[PDB]
């Protein structure tokens, strides 16, 4: 079987991400969904929705708010007895309390799988992408996170299976303070079919407007480097690479971006990647289906005129 | 209190890792190694702590071939009390485990009293971004992961983490175990008198077996190949020429 943990937010269930990770995983199994959280009904409720969802189990208790990585690793390790493959998409929740869960049943853990070829071979990405690695688990449980960018969200149309509760148990280590959410009202960049990234060439916080109109104009994500978030041109959650998020919609226009090796490897594998940048000799020209040398600043508003 | 910092030796950050054409892994035979970005990081935050009489010792570990000192000796170099070098590997190519590098640090913490444990975010070679939470794990403590600020106060810490999303402070027992992100701080360059300063400091070389830990391999690897090379590429003229292709 296959226990999941499902992707849920503030009480509200990430469909992509958790249907992209069922979706890479149902080929090894019966898949069951697990969402923990203070307010996890309405995202069970989705989750069992999701095509290849055998079954959906529900942890609704305020000691999993924010799934602080002390109180649901313990959850998972509890249910893991009747499941020999435990996964979740490679998110920061998951990055968080994935390795912690692996440790207490003493198994490695298999990071960002970009593919599954059996019950025990997996394929991951090393060195920031530059190699592809295929590793055979001698674990008795299998414990992993999915690289969500590299599958495709099946699902809407399911079977809606059972919905039940779960239990807990409480390691008082932790306790959460305060949040400070990034206003995001676009296309959540890791779901995004188009996105449009900004770098260090833009110059100013103002100046990146005129990259986030290209984007409504093409309904595509914004997206930044880490010069643009350091000098904050961007909140650093619109970060890509390995860093931060590592996406791959069908178009990724890369512009005022060098394309340093830490920049590539969230977005490598983009169908196609349009770059604009000043610099000929950009490391980007080499990875760029279309590229065009010229001036963000009168090219970009160019671009967004004639589209 | 002291606090324990991991660092590891790999490929410089900058550098192309190159496939042998037959999946035996990435070729590292000659390539220039440097200490993993994350863990300067590390270092820098355990020495602000220090700066502020929060920490009295700061002891540096790494794991791995006896070259690894030279990355020691750089951390001693940045304010680092003193070092240690579990030698686990005979050549370079043999990356151990984040299981087994937990297993190896949780005995050196046990072993020599720290409270707190400082570890990068991710080593920028395996990509893992797992052991510091595999380390809280086995040594049953809290853990603050991807911190950007680390409010260390009492018997508690408030660390503000670098999550999807946005923001997230959380507030963990002391004796816990701490990741940084790359937003952390801006680590400081060992000068020359430092870095020879530092090679009068303690290195002790020591062995995973002299911990009773099993470096083996749970994940073999079969092969390693190179990624899809993606295909040419044109560079257009104008913006029309652009939007007209399609
Ligand atoms: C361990 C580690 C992890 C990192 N992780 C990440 C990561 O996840 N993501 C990430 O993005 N970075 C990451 N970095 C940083 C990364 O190495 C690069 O330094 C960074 O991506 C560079 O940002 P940039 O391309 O914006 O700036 P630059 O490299 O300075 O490129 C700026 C570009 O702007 C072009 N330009 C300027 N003005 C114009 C103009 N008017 N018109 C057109 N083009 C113009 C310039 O020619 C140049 O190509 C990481 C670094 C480390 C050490
Ligand atoms: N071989 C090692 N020697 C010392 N510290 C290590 C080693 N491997 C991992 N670490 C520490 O754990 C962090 C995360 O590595 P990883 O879990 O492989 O992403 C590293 O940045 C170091 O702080």
């Amino acid at each position: 079987a296959v226990l999941l943990l499902g992707e849920v937010t503030n009480g509200a269930l990430n469909r992509d991400a958790t249907a992209k990770a069922v979706a890479a995983v149902k080929a090894l199994g019966d898949v069951t969904v697990l969402c923990a959280g203070a307010s996890a009904k309405a995202a069970a409720e989705e989750a069992a929705k999701i095509a290849g969802v055998a079954k959906v189990l529900v942890a609704e208790d305020a000691l999993y708010g924010h799934r602080l990585a002390e109180p649901t690793a313990a959850l998972i390790v509890g249910l893991a007895g009747d499941y020999s493959h435990i996964a979740a998409p490679a998110t920061t929740d998951a990055k968080n309390v994935m390795p912690r869960v692996a440790a207490l049943l003493d198994v490695m853990v298999l990071s960002d799988v970009s593919a599954i070829l059996d019950a025990d071979t997996f394929e991951r990405p090393i060195y920031a992408g530059n190699a592809i690695q295929v590793v055979k688990s001698k674990d008795a449980k299998k414990v992993f996170t999915i690289r969500t960018a590299s599958f495709d969200a099946a699902g809407e149309g399911g079977t809606a299976p059972v919905t039940e509760t779960a239990a807990a148990a409480d390691p008082g280590l932790s306790s959460w303070v305060a949040d400070e959410v990034a206003e995001s009202d676009r296309p959540e960049l890791t779901s995004a079919r188009r996105v449009v990234s900004g770098g260090r060439g833009l110059g100013s916080k103002e100046s990146f407007a005129i990259i986030e109109e290209l984007a409504d104009k093409l309904g595509a994500a914004v997206g930044a480097s880490r010069a643009a978030v350091d000098s904050g041109y961007a909140p650093n959650d619109w970060q890509v690479g390995q860093t931060g998020k590592v996406v791959a919609p069908e178009l990724y226009v890369a512009v005022g971006i060098s394309g340093a090796i830490q920049h590539l490897a969230g977005m490598k594998d983009s169908k196609v990647i349009v770059a604009i940048n000043k610099d000929e000799e950009a490391p980007i020209f080499q990875i760029a289906d279309y590229g065009l040398v010229g001036d963000l600043f009168s090219v970009v508003p160019e671009l967004t005129g004639k589209l | 209190m002291k606090v324990l910092v991991p660092v590891k030796r790999l490929i410089d950050y900058n550098v192309k890792a190159r496939v042998k054409s037959d999946g035996s892994g990435v070729d590292l035979a000659n390539v220039k190694m440097s200490m993993n970005p994350f863990d300067e990081i590390a270092v820098e935050e355990a020495i602000r702590l220090k700066e502020k009489g929060q920490a009295e010792e700061i002891i540096a570990v790494s794991i791995g071939v006896k070259q690894a000192a030279e990355t020691l000796r750089t951390a001693l170099a940045m304010g680092a009390d003193r070092a240690i070098l579990v030698v686990a590997a005979d050549d370079v190519q043999q990356d151990i485990e984040p299981l087994a590098v937990a297993k190896i640090l949780a005995a050196v913490a046990r072993a020599e009293g720290t409270e707190l444990i400082i570890a990068g975010k991710q080593a920028i070679d395996n990509d893992m971004n797992a052991t510091g939470q595999m380390l809280a794990a086995i040594l049953g403590w809290a853990q603050a992961t991807f911190a950007s600020k680390v409010e260390i106060e009492g018997a508690k810490a408030k660390v503000t983490r670098e999550v999807d999303g946005g923001l997230q402070t959380i507030a963990v027992s002391l004796p816990a175990v701490v990741t940084a992100d790359l937003r952390l701080n801006e680590p400081r360059y060992a000068s020359l008198p430092n870095i020879m300063k530092a090679k009068k400091k303690p290195l002790d070389e020591k062995t995973a077996a002299d911990y009773g830990v099993d470096v083996a391999p749970r994940l073999e690897v079969v092969s390693v190949r190179e990624p899809e090379g993606r295909k040419a590429g044109i560079k257009v003229g104008s913006v029309d020429e652009l939007v007209g292709k399609l």
